[PDB]
């Protein structure tokens, strides 16, 4: 089968600039000049979204900073100028024959002015006490570049076992990113203790960024 | 309004088989052939195969001959498609697609909601959810970030929203994170200060495999 090939797998660009995203077939999916590519394009949580059919026919509803072009096995998904909300994975796919095949997808990352951390620290709710457990969370909400660090400290004391992440992925309207840092204890080693921090290394400060609170 | 329905998950045990729906409606159902298309995560998507829902002509991607039966029924226009002795690999999101021919060549221009299936002896678990409130301040800020742990639920996913959807700017949810065959996630909204301490602001969290929902309004601490 035809086999389709993206380049490359990830991309950075920044805002006005033009993203190029290329796609390779294995072998030519041209008929009578018409060139069977298509281009979709997947948001995080979203199902996949058409862009271009046939490869160069624009969708209704498209904007038209989209644009493809190619023929016989090369082919590119042009996107100039790239804005916030273009922040998503493309995928691409060949239907001149059987089986039907899509590229491996390429993800674009806008790239933006720096942006520090919003820190929010909340203690366990009332509620979880009750069934013996406790988990102490921190929000590190819209920040830009996403390379970040949380460090958990109990009584002045670091803590890394029972500590979950997990980043968003590129806001759409924001091109920033938001992060969550939740450090699980049992009831009784929590109420052993007086002080939770967490604090975030970020490269928009040179020293740390401290939250904390006292039971 | 186009639109192709499917229910938000499976969860399935090894070796046994699932029929999955996708329901149609906004169109004539039979005017168009009908995609199922696999996508594991990192690995992309991966068609299945198509049928012809007017004679229930089937095409399928040699790969899964012998794994999945499509069929129709075009009396409640609901496309079916059915994959027997399921293994992990086959953990995935299943989407059901419309198809459209120009000039010879064939895309698929609109979606179904997809479907999460989990192949696993594990036992649905219903997440805990707790609200986060932060309880502290200096005057310091406008505006003030809540919260809410969905915890040790099984298997994916869960649907978060604020207030049933009338909150939808400055909120952020986290996907989820796996440890001891449990997912934990959490999500925020960021509303004025003015807003909070005398409206009432919950979180509503819904999860599909174990058919349970659970509202916790957030109360200052």
């Amino acid at each position: 089968d035809i086999v389709l090939t993206q380049s490359p797998a990830s991309l950075a660009v920044s805002l006005g600039q033009r993203a190029t995203i290329s796609c390779k077939a294995s072998q030519s999916v041209d008929y009578d000049g018409d060139s069977y590519m298509n281009w979709y394009q997947q948001k995080p949580g979203q199902p996949p979204k058409l862009l271009i059919y046939a490869a160069s026919n624009l969708e209704s509803g498209i904007p038209a900073r989209f644009s493809g072009s190619g023929s016989g096995t090369d082919f590119t998904l042009n996107i100039h100028p790239v804005e916030e909300e273009d922040a998503a994975t493309y995928y691409c796919q060949q239907s001149n024959e059987d089986p039907r095949t899509f590229g491996g997808g390429t993800k674009l990352e806008i790239k933006r002015a720096d942006a520090a951390p919003t820190v929010s620290i909340f203690p366990p709710s009332s509620e979880q006490l009750t069934s013996g457990g406790a988990s102490v969370v921190c929000f590190l909400n819209n920040f830009y570049p996403k390379d970040i660090n949380v460090k958990w400290k109990i009584d002045g004391s670091e803590r890394q076992n029972g500590v979950l992440n997990s980043w968003t992925d590129q806001d759409s309207k924001d091109s920033t990113y938001s992060m969550s840092s939740t450090l699980t204890l049992t009831k009784d080693e929590y109420e052993r203790h007086n002080s939770y921090t967490c604090e975030a290394t970020h490269k928009t400060s040179t020293s740390p960024i401290v939250k904390s609170f006292n039971r | 309004q186009v639109q192709l329905q499917q229910p938000g998950a499976e969860l399935v045990k090894p070796g046994a088989s699932v029929k999955l729906s996708c329901k149609a409606s906004g169109y004539t159902f039979t005017s168009y052939w009908m995609q199922w298309v696999k996508q594991r995560p990192g690995q992309g998507l991966e068609w299945i195969g198509e049928i012809d829902p007017s004679d229930s002509y089937t095409n399928y991607n040699q790969k899964f001959k012998g794994k999945a039966t499509l069929t129709v029924d075009t009396s409640s226009s609901t496309a079916y498609m059915q994959l027997s002795s399921l293994t992990s690999e086959d953990s995935a999101v299943y989407y059901c697609a419309r198809n459209r021919d120009y000039s010879n060549n064939w895309y698929f221009d609109v979606w179904g909601t997809g479907t999460t299936v989990t192949v696993s002896s594990a036992k649905t678990t219903p997440p805990s959810v707790y609200p986060l409130a932060p309880g502290s301040a200096a005057q310091t800020n406008s505006m003030v970030t809540l919260g809410c742990l969905v915890k040790g639920y099984f298997p994916e996913p869960v649907t978060v929203t604020w207030n049933s959807g009338s909150l939808s700017s400055g909120v952020h949810t986290f996907p989820a994170v796996l440890q001891s065959d449990l997912y934990t996630l959490s999500s925020s909204v960021t509303v004025p200060s003015s807003t909070w301490p005398s409206q009432t602001v919950t979180c509503n969290v819904a999860h599909p495999a174990s058919s349970t929902k659970v509202d916790k309004k957030i109360v200052p601490r």
